[PDB]
């Protein structure tokens, strides 16, 4: 119950959101005409696990 | 209160960047010990680095930047564009999910085709438009960004009716990393880095050659006049003072090549030479450039220049060598096939680059760091 | 309100066309004026999206 | 809670003062068309004398 209040608090303030970003990424991606150009175009994305 | 740089901030700072991120619900422990030194690190990485630490409730973060993108830095487990497209169609797709909501796989299925935003459409009917959304998935579930209820997407391949139900986890909220404006005021992956470089202009050189050369194997030499290797000279000693300090590394230099050297790798840690065979076999190859400097005389920039016709006989030649002993998969293989193998393992290494068009192949001077050979009863006994 | 991203944005007048019929002398000073005053100021607010 | 009655409060200083000003803009828009329409009947008159 204590949650709930607690969310009707943040209902008013909390709301963000990213998806757009993702479609021009994945467009280049398209473009990507060989995937080792892809896999550098990734390491631009996130970089390296490892 | 006060920290020192020890064993335990050298296995945080290696456990982290051996794995994209480290998420409290399944690694506890290592979470702990990253953050009992998370003041020192999160200095020393801006010293030295200036990569940005975030450290979360659920996970912590290292967003492993590169000075210039590598092919072998991205997910490997992918293998075209497809995937990656797939893999940010998904993205997209946890965008539109409610944390601990639950979903068919049938509805991403759906939604990625429907969203695909690229002109040549995305079909379900075919089999590699399935492997491609199935190695996805299984990338995606191993960083926990979905959940498994029930099915089983593995039968997918042969049956695209196949469904599975799946939980979105509270990490793809955190997934993307810290971008700050609307990426369309970009217009080419390139700009990206300008970006990197507006945080960095204190001691710039220092941490972008500490970048290039912590990430990548090795570092080689642009030219002979290349600033950042004349930098590196510069520091020379102390870098090597600072690693001893800090870290497991070793520092190697030689006239058109810089590199750190590893002394005690572990189990989950990744180094050269490893299991593949392809290492050996490159190994052997390097034993044979090097056994012949002259003929393969290498450039001023330590580079040793051979054309793929010349590779092919060396090929040839090294099956004449080692070939009794290789693994059976390469020993059945023809020439030309084993050619463009090792040719892009080589490349994924950084040990060499195949020029496109002249064909011209270019080894660098990491190259010949090692060599290698049969035992001498085999020598004696083998491909002798 | 930081979050809410507050703006404003001036409000103009496309200057009527029938201002063209030149009157000179007794209506120059009060075309000036309408001129200057008719600008005013806006205020639009990013309210939670 | 306390963030949401601090950003009223806020929004309420905005209002309360872009409402003054919003008024004074008609009224000052109004006199202006007053002055004009006084002088438009004041024409009309001397042009039916």
């Amino acid at each position: 119950m204590t949650r709930y209040v607690q969310r009707i608090g943040e209902r008013q303030q909390h709301f963000r959101s990213r998806k757009k970003d993702y479609l021009q990424l994945s467009k280049w991606f398209v473009e990507c005409r060989d995937s080792e150009e892809a896999h550098k175009l990734s390491a631009v994305v996130f970089g390296s696990m490892t | 209160q006060t920290q020192l740089f020890d064993e335990k901030a050298i296995q945080g700072m290696d456990i982290l960047f051996h794995h994209y991120w480290i998420l409290r619900a399944e690694q506890p422990e290592w979470y702990q010990l990253i953050r009992e030194r998370e003041k020192v690190l999160r200095r020393y990485l801006d010293e030295k680095f200036g990569l940005r630490l975030i450290v979360h409730q659920h996970f912590i973060k290292l967003e492993k930047i590169p000075v210039e993108p590598e092919g072998w830095m991205g997910i490997q487990d992918f293998q075209e564009p497809m995937d990656y497209a797939i893999f940010c169609c998904a993205l997209a797709f946890l965008e539109g999910k409610a944390v601990d909501e639950q979903f068919l796989l049938s509805e991403l299925c759906q939604e990625i085709q429907a969203d695909y935003p690229g002109d040549f459409p995305l079909d379900w009917t075919l089999y590699t438009h399935r492997k491609s959304l199935i190695r996805a998935v299984k990338v995606l579930m191993e960083f926990q960004l979905i959940r498994t209820i029930d099915g089983d997407i593995g039968r997918f391949d042969q049956n695209e009716e196949q469904e599975v139900l799946y939980e979105a986890s509270t990490y793809s909220r955190y997934f993307m990393r810290t971008y700050p404006d609307d990426f369309s005021s970009y217009q080419h992956w390139s700009e990206l880095l300008k970006e990197d470089w507006k945080l960095n202009q204190e001691d710039e050189r220092r941490k972008r050659v500490y970048r290039k050369l912590f990430f990548s194997p090795g570092l080689h030499r642009l030219d002979q006049q290349d600033p950042d290797f004349l930098y590196i000279r510069n520091y020379r000693n102390r870098l090597a003072e600072d690693i001893e300090k800090h870290s497991e590394y070793k520092l190697h230099v030689y006239k058109n090549t810089a590199f750190l050297s590893i002394a005690e790798p572990r189990q989950y840690q990744q180094v050269f030479p490893n299991s593949k065979a392809s290492t050996d076999i490159i190994l052997q190859l390097s034993k044979y450039i090097h056994g012949e400097p002259e003929r393969f005389k290498a450039n001023e920039n330590g580079e040793i220049l051979m054309t793929e016709g010349e590779f092919e006989q060396v090929v040839d030649d090294l099956r004449q060598q080692f070939g009794t002993g290789w693994a059976k998969y390469f020993r059945d293989m023809s020439t030309k096939g084993i050619r463009t193998e090792l040719l892009r393992a080589m490349k994924d290494w950084m040990m060499a680059e195949v020029d496109s068009e002249t064909s011209l192949i270019r080894i660098k001077s990491l190259t010949g760091v090692m060599t290698g050979e049969y035992p001498s009863d085999f020598q004696t006994g083998g491909t002798e | 309100l930081t979050e809410y991203r507050m703006f404003e944005y001036p409000e103009e007048t496309e200057r009527p066309e029938w201002f063209s019929k030149e009157w000179g002398e007794y209506y120059e000073p009060f075309m000036n004026e309408w001129n200057q005053l008719q600008s005013r100021r806006l205020i639009l607010m990013e309210y939670k999206g | 809670l306390e963030q949401l009655e601090r950003e009223f409060a806020s929004s309420s200083r905005l209002v309360n003062q872009y409402h003054s000003y919003n008024q004074y803009i008609l009224a000052e828009r109004a006199g202006k068309w007053q002055d004009a329409l006084k002088r438009y009947t004041v024409a009309e008159e001397h042009v039916k004398g």
